[PDB]
């Protein structure tokens, strides 16, 4: 009966997922009939288990507990079907509880039982932290109502849905700012509600800045703590042709071929540059053809990649699919580089490790998409003017008043438009929920759903504010809870693969080397070395750096800065002279910071000379005076240490970043091949600043999509409806044929891959730093040993091995009790 | 301190008197929630009713504070300052026969935390998990200041030209385009609208909010870019103002450093502190 | 002429660095090369501005020549500066200005 | 001593020498700015035009 009941559950979920807008009458009849037979089958199966296992042990499991609730709710609903059930929204919400029988699919995964047990154990802590967050949100919503409530009285016709007019709207606005999506628009509205970009008007931005920073910090704390702690408990309970010259030449040729492929001209098929590129490509392929034959003469899973690449390159000396299939050339470097192959294998192992959370999250998103289909089926239709509520009314022409002036008129045709992201069927609902989970355009969907009026009718302003519960619950459950567990899964998984304090200390002792101190002779120079090295000098010049930074920020749009620039330049030049005199130019350049100061002072001197010669008779040379406070970093030991450790961690793992670089390269080239012929039109998402026409532009577009900008708008901007570029070659008669429906796969896959790779890189760097990150700053650490080295160099100018025996006695007094 | 001449009012605190105070705090929070703000000094019946009800909460809080002070701390001083602000506002309101001072009433929900030890210790732990982030916050401020100054010296007074119509003060745009800077006879962007021309006297892109005109606005736009919410708009506006060759370096480097690197640092430090706390509490 | 003076100073610094174990002089020479190349770039930029304010121009022989000179000087100076610096520590005991 | 005789440093120094000699020869060759009025091509340069 296990497979029988799984088959019944599969049939039920198919019947649930088969429902959509404007379905044929036979489909509606079948779905109505299929509910009765499956409910009867569930009832029959329940009764057999009542005798097979008894009435007493059946209720000891939550697994079989909700089956009785499901069957009784179904019976009650079927019995009340014959009644006069009005309010189509009401009968839809009584069709929503028919969807709770989808949990019989979750009922079969036993690998999540260990995690859910920790959740049930720590439910009290979860509720406490969520209650603190909810109180924070309530307080800031009340503050926003006090500040911006009733002050959005703008005379223009622009509509601003995210306001603070009442408590629910203030809560929605605060939540939207908390998610960080389009919060700057809310800040601009709040600023302009006051005087504007004036002295007292702009101070309301403090509210938004504090709200964003504090809410994001609280969110990180609560969700990261919940995820890491619960997953730690879950895991804890679980445990209970061969020469290097040839290969270097081949790799250089791989890079050259990739670079030649990247810098193409997709717009012009026949161009001057394209012919040279084709000549270079055939020249490269000639070298690669004589390379594969050499390898097989000396030998008998990675060589077939080169063979396929050479074959598809030689086949060119749909008929253009193989033109885009030559983007596999950068993948030829996986085999040549051992580290690249290792990191690819590691990321594949990581992908296979995280398989349960992905599946359960997708299945929960499927249930939420079904609920959204039940809630907003057909209600996302609209007209140009919101006065025409039906498709038959939305015909003809209407007046549009630009800038809100009744005397400035323009005629536009009335057209019955349909929202780009809707809930008509399960697939469209899943796409909409995926867009929501990325926090991109979710306020627009929320406000479109609030105004949803009827099955085939236009929106009504603020019709159903209670529909925000659906979106808020989906965001909290999916975009906040399960997403954080996925991030927390990788952290603990990598920590598993990551005494020892004594080993580290003994390794430091064995491998340490003394550092130079450069104690000078010639007491006349010793005096200047004493004045330079004294803490008073460094305090004075830190003050001077602070003063220079303060003076730099005083400039504004609409001459005193010139003389102060010269004064500061002279003071720093005198520093440079004094340091050179004190250190005799030998130990001066041994310090990288002194090299930086030399560079900065030389740049500032050149900038001053250039300004003076311009006055006698270039914009970026002024940036040298900005880098002056970079040298302030040498005094903040903690900041410098943190920066150094994370920078060396980034240097340690460059291959993980190379995966992201290769992903960006491949996707950019594919995008130029696919969407490179779309025209640049103002008012669209493909324009002079955002397009696939050149490789740098494509890379910038992909980078913008990675940083969570309006990527779904770019996705909509390329779907088989776009005017083709005039310079592109197309047959006369057709111009609106550029763009492909492949953009959905392209953008969704790129978003998922980029998110996963960025998470992997971040966790790799964190695990590299984990030795410093989880460090007790009280028992003992490398900082004490570094201080010991510093005092040794104080007592020992040059390395020269060890020092006199009598001098060892005094330095032990300076050693702290933790070390000695 | 004082003898048994006033301490006859310390016998109800041990009784579940705190429950009544918690319920009245919840009632005050609900009354704050149902208030409907109105433009230009307008009101309705409910708002007038809530204003009178505000005195009932004030009297209860004041008598409770006076009752506890006679019979006898960080969290009790908060109640005192809230009640003092409430009574001070009530006194000021009836003698000037300003509404900005009324904003202090949003501190009442903090008494809910003040009355529950669980949220008390939760807030204490959350604050205690903030001290290691001091160096990261210093680095963030340092980077923000540097980038604000760089933007001030690079893009000062550049986004002040847009294409108006011929002889009018109306900005020329298209159906779904926000106003953007413009440049005439340069490397910037020339306007392609038919009856349009490029001239100055334009406050700025976002109603005069997004520009590197002085230190404050440069800091504001740099902070907005660091959150990665609208940084592409600033980059595109700067490209239209001066050209799309150099500025991408500035904006892409800012996004890479102040957004991804800083987030990685914060995540690493928080994970380290969380693991350290778990390992410290494991032996207990 | 300022740029060529910087180039001369960098050349003498590089020449002096080789003799008598004066290994520390490779950094100032690299920085002088960087600044000389940067002066060259800003000079060619001002020349481009002057030819712009003066139909269409063309760059065939000497503009690419000057651009290649600037790129060579800039990259060579940056690489020499990076190579002269000892190493990023990468180890808790390892640090800069160590014993060789 | 180690970064002085390294081959990589020698390559960088050779590139710097090529660049400096090329720049020295390029300060005289004024063949970059050509203006066609429209047969009056000009040679605009730093020193002499
Ligand atoms: C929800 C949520 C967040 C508010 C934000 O939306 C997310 C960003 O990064 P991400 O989307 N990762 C992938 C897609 C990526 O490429 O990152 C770039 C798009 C930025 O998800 C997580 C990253 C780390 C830990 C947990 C989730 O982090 C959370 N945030 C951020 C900063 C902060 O100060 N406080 C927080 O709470
Ligand atoms: C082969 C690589 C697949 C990666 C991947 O598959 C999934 C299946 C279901 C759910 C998530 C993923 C997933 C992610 O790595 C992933 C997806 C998203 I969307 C996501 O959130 C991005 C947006 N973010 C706010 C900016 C919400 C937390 C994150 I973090 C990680
Ligand atoms: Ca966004």
């Amino acid at each position: 009966f296990y497979w029988l009941v799984i088959l019944i559950v599969a049939l039920n979920t198919l019947s649930i997922a088969s429902e959509h807008h404007n379905q044929p009458l036979w489909l509606t009849h079948l779905q109505d009939i299929a509910n009765r037979v499956l409910l009867s089958l569930f009832t029959i199966e329940m009764l057999l288990k009542m005798y097979g296992l008894g009435l007493r042990q059946y209720f000891m499991s939550i697994f079989n507990r909700f089956d009785c609730f499901v069957v009784c709710s179904g019976i009650l609903e079927l019995l009340l079907v014959e009644s006069g059930a009005m309010t189509p929204l009401g009968i839809s919400v009584l069709r929503c509880i028919r969807l709770l029988r989808l949990f019989k699919i979750t009922k079969y995964w036993t690998s999540l039982s260990n995690l859910v047990a920790s959740l049930l154990n720590s439910i009290r802590s979860i509720a406490s932290l969520l209650l603190l967050l909810f109180l924070f949100i309530i307080i800031f919503a009340l503050l926003g109502m006090q500040l911006f409530g009733g002050r959005y009285d703008f005379e223009d016709t622009e509509v601003r849905r995210s306001n603070f007019d009442n408590f629910p709207q203030a809560l929605i606005s605060v939540f939207q700012v908390l998610t960080g999506e389009d919060w700057n628009s809310v800040m601009y509205n709040g600023i302009m509600a006051y005087g504007g970009p004036s002295y007292p008007g702009v101070l309301v931005c403090i509210y938004f800045i504090i709200l964003f920073v504090c809410g994001n910090y609280i969110l990180l704390n609560v969700f990261l703590a919940i995820a890491v702690d619960n997953l730690a408990e879950a895991e804890s309970l679980t445990s209970a042709v061969n020469a290097t010259w040839f290969t270097n030449f081949i790799l250089l040729f791989i890079l050259l071929s990739s670079a030649a492929l990247a810098a193409e001209d997709p717009i012009r098929a026949e161009s001057v540059r394209n012919q040279i590129l084709g000549y270079f490509d055939i020249a490269f392929t000639s070298v690669f053809t004589v390379e594969i034959v050499l390898k097989m003469t000396t030998y008998g899973y990675f060589n077939i990649l080169d063979l396929l690449v050479v074959a598809v390159s030689l086949i060119s000396m749909v008929v253009k699919i193989l033109r885009v299939l030559r983007v596999l050339r950068p993948l030829r470097a996986i085999n040549r580089a051992k580290g690249l192959k290792h990191v690819v294998q590691c990321v594949f192992v990581a992908i296979r490790t995280i398989g349960n959370i992905v599946l359960v999250t997708t299945l929960l998103q499927f249930m939420f998409a079904c609920i959204g289909v039940q809630l907003f089926k057909g209600k996302f239709f609209s007209c140009n003017d919101l006065s025409k509520m039906t498709e038959e009314e939305c015909r003809g022409y209407y007046y549009v008043y630009k800038d809100g002036d009744p005397t400035q008129m323009e005629l536009r045709p009335r057209q019955w438009i349909h929202n780009d992201f809707h809930f008509d069927n399960v697939l469209s609902a899943m796409m909409s929920l995926f867009t929501v989970s990325t926090f991109e355009g979710w306020p627009q969907l929320l406000y479109r759903a609030i105004d949803s009026n009827e099955e085939d009718m236009g929106p009504v302003y603020n019709n159903r504010v209670e529909m925000a519960i659906f979106f808020i619950i989906y965001i909290i459950l999916i975009a906040f809870f399960m997403m954080n567990i996925f991030v927390g899964f990788v952290i603990v998984t990598f920590q598993e693969q990551g005494d020892k304090n004594q080993r580290q200390c003994v390794q430091y002792a064995l491998k340490a080397r003394p550092l130079r101190c450069y104690i000078p002779k010639n007491p006349y120079q010793y005096q200047v070395w004493y004045v330079v090295t004294s803490s008073y000098f460094e305090y004075l010049m830190f003050a001077l750096i602070m003063l220079n930074t303060i003076c730099l920020g005083m400039q504004h749009y609409h001459h005193i800065s010139d003389i102060l620039n010269v004064a500061f330049t002279i003071i720093f030049t005198l520093e440079m002279i004094l340091k050179l005199l004190a250190f005799k130019a030998r130990g001066y350049f041994g310090d990288p910071w002194n090299v930086f100061d030399f560079l900065i002072v030389i740049g500032s001197i050149i900038d001053v000379i250039l300004s003076e010669i311009d006055t006698f008779l270039s914009a970026f040379f002024r940036l040298f005076r900005v880098m002056r406070l970079i040298k302030l970093l040498s005094r903040a030991e903690g900041v410098r240490t943190l920066l150094w450790t994370f920078i060396k961690s980034f240097q340690a793992l460059p291959y993980v970043a190379l995966l992201i670089v290769m992903l960006f390269f491949i996707y950019a080239v594919i995008g130029m091949q696919m969407f490179g012929k779309i025209a640049l039109v103002d008012g669209t998402q493909i324009n002079r600043n955002n397009n696939f026409q050149t490789f740098p532009q494509a890379v910038l577009l992909l980078f913008r999509c990675a940083t969570g900008e309006a990527w779904q708008e770019i996705l909509l901007a390329c779907s088989y409806g776009k005017l083709c570029d005039p310079e592109s070659d197309y047959a006369p008669g057709e111009e609106y044929t550029c763009g492909t429906n492949f953009a959905y796969y392209y953008f969704i896959s790129f978003y998922m891959l980029c998110a996963f790779l960025i998470i992997n890189l971040f966790v790799a760097v964190i695990m590299d730093n984990f030795d410093y990150l989880t460090r007790d700053w009280s028992i003992l650490g490398p900082h004490h040993l570094d201080e010991f080295k510093a005092i040794w160099a104080e007592y020992d100018p040059e390395a020269k091995g060890r020092i006199k025996h009598l001098d060892v006695v005094t330095l032990l007094r300076r050693i702290q009790p933790p070390l000695g | 301190q004082n003898p048994l001449r006033k301490a006859c009012i310390s016998i109800v605190e041990w009784k579940p008197f705190e429950t009544i105070i918690l319920l009245t705090i919840f009632a005050n929070c609900v009354a704050l929630a149902v208030y409907l703000p109105m433009p230009e000094d307008d009101n309705n019946s409910l708002n007038l009713g809530l204003e009178k009800l505000e005195y009932f909460f004030l009297t209860v809080f004041s008598i409770e504070a006076a009752m506890k002070i006679i019979a006898y701390s960080g969290w009790n001083v908060l109640d005192f300052i809230i009640v003092f602000l409430g009574v001070f506002t009530a006194i000021l309101e009836q003698v000037n026969v300003v509404k900005a001072l009324r904003a202090f009433r949003v501190l009442r929900p903090l008494r809910l935390v003040s009355g529950v030890p669980s949220l008390q210790v939760v807030l204490n732990s959350i604050f205690k998990a903030m001290l290691p982030l001091f160096h990261i916050a210093l680095l963030v401020l340092f980077m923000v200041i540097i980038y604000a100054i760089i933007g001030l010296e690079l893009f000062k007074g550049k986004m002040h030209k847009t294409c108006y119509y011929i002889g009018t003060d109306i900005v020329a745009t298209v159906e779904n385009e926000k106003p953007s800077p413009c440049a005439r006879t340069g490397s910037g962007r020339p306007c392609t609208i038919n009856g349009s021309e490029c001239r100055g006297g334009w406050p700025g892109p976002n109603h005069g909010i997004t520009h590197f005109d002085n230190f404050g606005f440069s800091m504001l736009t740099v902070y907005q870019c660091i959150t990665m919410e609208g940084w592409t708009d600033v980059l595109y506006w700067v490209n239209d103002a001066i050209g799309n060759e150099w500025p991408w370096i500035y904006f892409v480097t800012l996004i890479l450093l102040g957004s991804f690197f800083i987030l990685n640092l914060v995540l690493g430090v928080l994970s380290g502190e969380f693991t350290k706390e778990r390992e410290k509490a494991k032996s207990r | 002429v300022f740029s060529l003076g910087f180039l001369i100073m960098g050349t003498i610094c590089a020449l002096m660095a080789f003799r008598k174990k004066r290994d520390y002089l490779l950094r100032p020479a690299s920085m002088f090369y960087v600044f000389a190349g940067l002066c060259l770039f800003v000079s060619l930029e001002v020349m481009r501005q002057s030819v712009k304010r003066m139909i269409e121009y063309y760059y065939s022989w000497s503009f690419a020549c000057a651009c290649a000179a600037f790129v060579l000087l800039f990259l060579g100076g940056i690489s020499l500066l990076l190579f002269s610096l000892p190493r990023m520590p990468q180890n808790p005991w390892e640090s800069c200005m160590d014993a060789e | 001593m180690s970064p002085t005789e390294a081959p990589k440093v020698r390559v960088t120094l050779f590139c710097i020498l090529v660049g400096i000699v090329l720049a020295m020869t390029a300060v005289v060759s004024d063949h970059w700015a050509v203006l066609s009025p429209h047969c009056e091509a000009a040679h605009f340069g730093l020193w002499r035009i």
